[PDB]
């Protein structure tokens, strides 16, 4: 669909957003902001977080995004999900993904709304990052 | 014609023809100081 | 029978330290107070309020109004 | 000559209870003002001048409410 | 975060960004201007198209713009 299009572009969008972004390893009161009594119409007054939900479950596997799938099939241009269960769903998410992954995942402001060795390092290569520091100072 | 920006920007060609599902049209535009950039314009 | 033409009504618009420089109103400046070692005597004006001379001194420097009620302030010269 | 004594005060304080009836009586004519402009200096808090302004200050705020009516 | 980020590099983005702006809304502005002298009825109607452009310029603003003085330019 032109919406399903609209989904797919966000989707790609954001993947290349975000790869750039960390790869590249870069990573107030309202005013009228056009001055330099009838009041100022425009100044007087989710979706994103939505989308959110929706990229990081889809950069899950299939068959493990199946039973997600079912659930709100059961509850998608419009979803209007509770906060509970998206926290729900959030959470037994936090246990499947890994590294990097894991931590983007958990690096998002939505976070805020709502071998051994080796395993260490993948969750936090920020040994390394000390490393740097070290070989810095 | 050419709006000011000191800058002043004039047409150079229809590189393109492509919402409301109507033509949409690439026109790039080339600066003048008192590098061209495209915009997608309408046909009014 | 009567009928009304025009009329006017009437009514009152009903509602105490150094305001300005918000210390208490026989105690001492703050400007000055910050700098202890205290000569600010009281000011009177026409309009019937009371601050303190150095805080109007700056405050008159500055605008050319009685900041508590909107008239041209006049230092009260009667009885002096 | 009344000016910078002490019966300023009780002159003034007579002259307030009659000047209210009689701007109450007819609107603040050119009398009120031409007489105040010559003795003036004798009024030693500047009360009649103060009821003076008060009527052009009311004049004003019906105009405001005028526009406020408009806005709402 | 990545619009953040380009704000957070700035005189090239901010430049680029200005200009384009500019040209939009003047390309815009004289459509509108020609659109109103046919007809001299229209102003009524004109007003709220101004009314929501303000507005999706302000949200633009609350959005994704951190600093004021940015805002304000
Ligand atoms: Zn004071
Ligand atoms: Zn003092
Ligand atoms: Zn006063």
């Amino acid at each position: 669909s032109r919406g399903q299009r609209e989904l797919e572009f966000s989707m790609a969008v954001g993947n290349l957003i975000s790869e750039l972004v960390r790869s590249m390893g870069w990573a107030r009161p309202t005013r009228s902001i056009f001055q330099p009594l009838y009041p100022l119409p425009y100044l007087q007054p989710t979706q994103a977080e939505w989308w959110e939900l929706l990229f990081f479950i889809k950069k899950l596997d299939l068959c493990e995004q199946q039973p997600i799938f079912q659930n709100l099939w059961k509850n998608l241009g419009e979803i209007s999900v509770s906060v509970e269960m998206a926290e729900s769903l959030l959470q037994v998410l936090s246990s499947r993904f890994e590294g990097s992954t894991l931590n983007d995942l958990l690096n998002s402001q939505i976070y805020t709304k709502y071998r051994p060795l080796l395993k260490r390092l993948q969750q936090e290569t920020q040994p390394f990052l000390l490393l740097l520091r070290t070989l810095d100072a | 014609l050419m709006v000011p920006l000191r800058l002043q920007a004039y047409p150079e060609e229809l590189i393109r023809q492509r919402h409301d599902g109507h033509p949409e049209y690439l026109i790039r535009w080339s600066v003048l100081k008192c590098e061209h950039i495209l915009m997608w314009l309408s046909a009014p | 029978r009567f009928e009304v033409k025009k009329w006017n009504a009437v009514a009152l618009w009903a509602w105490d330290n150094c305001a300005i420089c918000r210390n208490h109103i026989m105690d001492l400046c703050i400007e000055c107070q910050a700098n202890q070692a205290e000569e600010c005597t009281v000011a009177w004006g026409v309009c019937n309020h009371a601050f303190h001379f150095h805080c109007i001194s700056r405050w008159l420097k500055t605008r050319q109004v009685c900041p508590l009620d909107n008239r041209e302030w006049e230092f009260q010269k009667y009885g002096h | 000559v009344l000016s910078g004594l002490e019966l300023a005060t009780t002159f003034e304080h007579f002259y307030q209870h009659y000047m209210a009836d009689r701007l109450l009586s007819f609107g603040s004519s050119w009398l009120e003002g031409a007489v105040l402009e010559q003795i003036g200096l004798c009024f030693p808090n500047r009360l009649p001048q103060l009821m003076l302004q008060s009527l052009s200050t009311s004049e004003e705020l019906q105009r405001q409410f005028h526009l406020f009516q408009l806005q709402r | 975060v990545f619009l953040r980020h380009l704000c957070q590099f700035w005189p090239l983005f901010r430049e680029q960004l200005c200009r384009r702006t500019c040209l939009f809304y003047t390309i815009r502005a004289q459509a509108w201007s020609r659109d109103i002298a046919e007809d001299h009825r229209r102003l009524l109607q004109l007003c709220p198209r101004l009314n929501r452009v303000l507005r999706h310029e302000q949200n633009f603003a609350d959005r994704f713009l951190p600093d004021d003085e940015a805002a304000q330019a």
